[PDB]
């Protein structure tokens, strides 16, 4: 029972890009202030929360609003969150609900008892001081409301993506690499969660890594070790779940030489989780996930 | 610890263990299509 919940329009397009991406073994809520927005999540469960406090209008990126949103839906949420051994909390930092409304709905999950992953996102920095400051200020938020909070600096999404790509693409991107967050992780659980819990504090950061070709896997691996999401080195790393995805041709020579990769990077006595998932849309891309934590 | 799930496999343990256990999986099997 993992519970994946986008929380505000960052998580929302989390949560869509995922169920588009078919992520297996979650359950999926979207929660919103916004009801117009809401109502575009793919979700099955779509929580309108701040709906006496919002009236369907949304917290106009007022972390405030989101967060007195939740606090007024703290109830409907530990419904919706009771029996989820693990709660993944995706959300876009620097909004209202997404910023406001995760360490709300995060906290929950966490006292509810559920392993607590926050996967977010940090506003580009184009978006501006505003979102910036709130995020921040957010992000600071979800660190105490979690056992992991996963930060995906969007700013990193642009080194990433070649200098031209529009800005619409760019955000689209952040919301990818969030369900790449979630879906690198909920992908290895469909196993002692204190396996993973021990896995999950401090804050957490994480690279992707994807290829094609006869030199795949390694440089996948290189691609995701070195990834511009990934700000730190990995040998700080006191943790390191690690996650291969590749098409039915995924051998173990590729799955390894990426492990190798990967490990080599990080500390030798590391605690590490390691999974090599199939996905058979995937034909001759890899994919290699790798988020570490310290 | 070693799990295999449908679509995949997921190691626990230290980062050599997992080195090791891959190769020794490594030897067994071809593609991780088989393994599972």
């Amino acid at each position: 029972s993992i519970k994946v919940i986008g929380v505000g329009g960052g998580g929302n397009n989390a949560v869509n890009r995922m169920i588009e991406n078919e992520v297996q073994g979650v359950e999926y809520i979207a929660v919103n202030t916004d009801a117009q927005a809401l109502n575009l999540s793919k979700a099955e469960v779509k929580m309108q929360i701040g709906a006496k406090l919002t009236r369907g209008l949304g917290a106009g990126a007022n972390p405030e609003v989101g967060k007195k949103a939740a606090e007024e839906s703290k109830e409907q949420i530990e419904e919706a969150l009771k029996g989820a051994d693990m709660v993944f909390v995706t959300a876009g930092m620097g909004g209202g609900t997404g910023t406001g409304a995760a360490p709300v709905i995060a906290q929950i999950a966490k006292d509810l008892g559920a392993l607590t992953v926050g996967v977010v996102t940090r506003p580009f920095t184009f978006e501006g001081r505003k979102r910036q400051l709130q995020a921040a200020g957010g992000i600071s938020a979800m660190k105490e409301a979690v056992d992991t909070l996963i930060v995906i600096p969007n700013d990193r999404i642009l080194e990433i993506v070649d200098k031209n790509t529009p800005m619409l693409e760019a955000f689209r991107e952040a919301d990818n690499v969030l369900r790449q967050g979630v879906q690198g992780i909920s992908d290895l659980i469909a196993l002692d969660f204190a396996d993973v819990k021990t896995i999950m504090k401090g804050s957490a950061l994480m690279g992707i890594g994807i290829a094609t070709g006869e030199n795949r896997a390694a440089e996948a691996a290189k691609k995701a070790i070195s990834s511009p999401l990934l700000e730190a080195a990995i040998d700080g790393a006191q943790g390191v779940l690690m996650n291969i995805t590749g098409g039915t041709n995924l051998s173990l020579y590729e799955v390894q030489e990426a492990a190798d990769i990967v490990a080599s990077a990080s500390d030798q006595d590391v605690n590490m989780i390691f999974g090599s998932v199939i996905n058979e849309n995937l034909k001759d891309e890899i994919v290699v996930t790798v988020i570490a934590t310290g | 610890k070693v799990h295999r799930m449908p679509k995949g496999v997921v190691l626990v343990g230290k980062a050599w263990e997992i080195r090791a256990k891959l190769k020794e999986y490594g030897r067994t099997f071809q593609y991780v299509k088989d393994w599972i």
